[PDB]
RNA sequence: ACUCUGGUUCCUCUGCAUUUAACCGUGAAAAUCUUUCGCCUUUUACUAAAGAUUUCCGUGCAAAGGAGCAUACAUUGAGUAAAUUUUUGGAGUCCCCUCGAGAGAGCGGGA
């Protein structure tokens, strides 16, 4: 979806979604939940670059 | 935002559109309100200035200080907003 | 997520407490499968 | 259709929404593509029905990425003289004197095959060769779409042209004589080049952790799929596996995986590579019977024969007639 | 439940096939055994059986595999639910939120860290948060024994 | 500033619970008609499946009235209460030229 959107020349924006899974299901604390969100952003920027 | 009064809310909905505003010195500026502020400073683009003698000129951008604006003619669709 | 944009603009938009309403999944195959199968468009007025 | 779920939904709408009639559904099958794995061991000549003209072509197997680039349109044939030449040297460090020659792709303007003119200019003038050029390109395009082993599209073949016998005839020769002759030239060039079938392949993404990894490998091994990713998905108790599997084998795969995992895994399939079916389509030592398993070499031959039978063609290939007695 | 919920047994009934360990019924269309004629469509000289397309795939997909699906009341099972990854905790003395060792570590070794456009020190470090601004639930504990 | 009402619980009446993907019921009976397999020196009672319809054990909400237990006037639907640059604490007055009986206007001039 990202890759194909770039090739279209869309403008790409990110929304991190079902964050509740971090607290309710994975039960990652606060600090590790931040790292999980950080890694997701890093993954997408790694695709973009 | 904090609950600023309805006239200021309507001014920000006017940002999409053409507005016509008169300054305290008498010149009438018609242009496309690109930014407005809660102090009602206005930034116009694609502007035409009309002087009080009826001469006119184009201006690419205009910044008008909010306390120097007498009134603005807003577009009609904002009445629906 | 679009059901939340629907719920905000509409008021009458019923979302069940148990399961997603999935308003933009209009087809009955999409209701039964519950994956989305075709695109659908929305148009709404919303505030920044 | 893409894979499995697309055809289910398409056929649901066929029954429920649109047609509402008693349809019979064939067991699912892939379209194949036909490819050469060697340089043509002879340059192969074809003479026009009137004998006034002679065309010679050789087939070669295409530079490994280049069919993705053509099918993506990372390169387009309208760019021909300056920009196409530059593209081939800058990406591929390539033929560029001959890359300027190329002027055609087949079986369409985005098709995964290239025709080159490799006639050294001493043999024929560029104006005379330009007259036949549009005819030969239509011949090459026809041959790449319909032609060789099981009448599936050719892919990943590069053709070279190098002959000069062209005469005083141009109205009579140009349409009628040359274009069927260029097709027989491309076939005999292709058929000398050791021809092979290609099947299309999926990439798979799978998510379940301890037991399901072993189950994934098991279900893939039954279906010729092979794995290469073993990711311990960051901040998740799942592992993520990725695998290549061939579409002709994939049809069960999603349901098999979820049964043997007990729904713990799920997989999605996407397509991107063509890969060569094992065996040799032309090996007459392989005899195919439908009651029994036909595993490694027989796979290419079964796919060709059953594809010919489905189309309704003769059971085995023309090749003796396409080479003809002179060659 | 995947091949074993409700809709799979309804489809299994309409198709007149059994699910292993599921129920079985009288045929819904008694004619189908009379139809059998082998040759013209079915011929099997023409088709490439790479694997037996037998029961489960016909139940999972229906419309991709089955003939006559317009008199038969085939119904479509829910495709997938994203797997809930709740791991039960057996030590009640652990914090309610904790990094369970079954959860894989949050790291990808090759991954380039994104640039953080934080504000540059000299003027911006002076900036201060008003003395009564406070995290929304500062003193409420992050978790309790409930 | 106005009419408008005590909580709670329970009983009984009235209305709606058809846009069914799906669900008034996270449970699950029986009958009739029509149609298709198996028992039978006969009919019921039956086997096990489809479609159309009923019955039965339940159900949700809203509104209305009443009756009982511990007792309080507020309050619902209808509506109140900051002089230092961007408004809410004067860059304001006056005195000439122009059009015009008249009184205002000119990016008018000036103390
Ligand atoms: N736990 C959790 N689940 C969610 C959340 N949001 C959505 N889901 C679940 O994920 C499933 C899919 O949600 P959808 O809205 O249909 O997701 P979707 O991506 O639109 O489905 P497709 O577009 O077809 O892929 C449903 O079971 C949802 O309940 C969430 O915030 N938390």
């Amino acid at each position: 979806a990202i890759r194909h959107a770039i090739q279209e020349r869309l403008a790409v924006t990110l929304c991190i979604s079902k964050i509740d899974r971090l607290l309710l299901e994975l039960k990652l604390p606060p600090a590790d939940a931040y790292f999980k969100l950080r890694l997701i952003i890093d993954q997408v920027n790694n695709i973009l670059s | 935002m904090t609950s600023v009064g309805v006239p200021i809310k309507i001014l920000h909905e006017a940002e999409g559109h053409m507005v016509t505003l008169e300054t305290v010195t008498g010149e009438v500026y018609r242009g496309k309100l690109s930014e407005a502020e809660d102090n009602m400073n206005c930034q116009l683009a694609e502007t035409v200035v009309t002087f009080r003698d009826g001469r006119s000129h184009q201006l690419d951008n205009v910044f008008i200080r909010g306390n120097k604006i007498r009134f603005m003619i807003l577009p009609d669709m904002l009445k629906n907003a | 997520f679009l059901d939340c944009l629907m719920e905000q603009t509409h008021p009458e938009f019923y979302r069940a407490e148990d399961a997603d309403a999935r308003f933009t999944d209009i087809l009955f195959i999409e209701k039964q499968r519950g994956c989305s199968i075709k695109s659908q468009p929305v148009s709404i007025v919303a505030q920044d | 259709g893409t894979g499995e779920f697309y055809m289910d939904c398409v056929m649901h709408d066929m029954r429920k929404v649109f047609s509402e009639i008693d349809i019979k559904v064939a067991d699912p099958v892939v379209t194949f593509n036909e490819t050469v794995i060697e340089t043509s061991t002879l340059k192969c000549f074809a003479e026009t029905p009137n004998k006034k003209n002679k065309i010679t072509m050789m087939a070669e197997p295409l530079e490994k990425q280049l069919d993705e680039d053509i099918e993506n349109e990372v390169v387009q044939i309208g760019w021909n003289r300056r920009r196409l030449g530059e593209f081939f040297q800058t990406k591929y460090n390539w033929d560029l004197l001959a890359a300027r020659s190329i002027w055609a792709f087949g079986p369409d303007t985005t098709g995964p095959n290239i025709l080159l003119d490799d006639t050294l200019p001493s043999e024929v003038d560029k104006h005379l060769l330009s007259t036949v050029r549009e005819s030969l390109v239509q011949g090459f395009q026809w041959a790449t779409r319909e032609g060789p082993l099981c009448e599936e599209p050719i892919r990943q073949v590069k053709f070279k042209l190098l002959d000069a016998a062209i005469a005083t005839e141009p109205l009579y020769r140009g349409g009628g004589q040359m274009i069927p002759t260029a097709r027989r030239c491309a076939y005999s060039a292709f058929l000398m080049a050791t021809p092979r079938l290609m099947e299309p392949y999926y990439t798979v993404e799978v998510v379940a952790p301890a037991d399901c990894v072993a189950a994934v490998y098991t279900v893939l091994a039954k279906r010729r799929g092979h794995v290469t990713t073993d990711a311990p998905m960051p901040g998740s108790p799942m592992y993520t596996i990725s695998a290549y599997i061939p579409v002709m084998d994939s049809f069960g795969f999603e349901t098999d995986l979820r049964i043997h995992t007990q729904g713990q895994a799920f997989c999605m399939s996407a397509f991107h590579h063509w890969q060569l079916v094992p065996g040799d389509p032309l090996d007459k030592s392989i005899v195919i019977k439908t009651l029994d398993v036909q595993p490694t070499p027989h796979l290419a031959r079964e796919f060709m024969i059953k594809t010919r039978r489905r189309k309704g063609l003769s059971e085995d290939v023309s090749v003796n007639k396409f080479f003809d007695d002179p060659m | 439940f995947y091949l074993f919920d409700m809709k799979s047994f309804f489809t299994a009934k309409a198709l007149n096939v059994a699910i292993p360990g599921g129920p079985k019924f009288e045929p819904l269309v008694k004619d189908l055994h009379t139809d059998e004629d082998w040759n013209e469509f079915n011929d099997i000289n023409k088709v490439i059986i790479r694997a037996p397309i037998r029961t489960e795939y016909r139940i999972a997909f229906p419309f991709m595999y089955n003939n006559l699906i317009s008199s038969l009341p085939v119904q479509v099972s829910w495709y997938h639910t994203p797997s809930v990854v709740f791991i039960k905790t057996e030590d009640p003395d652990l914090p309610a939120f904790y990094y369970d060792p079954l959860i894989n570590p949050i790291v990808l070794s090759n991954l380039k860290a994104t640039e953080e456009n934080l504000p540059e020190g000299e003027e911006e470090d002076e900036w201060e948060l008003p003395e009564d601004v406070r995290p929304i639930f500062e003193d409420v504990p992050l978790y309790t024994d409930n």
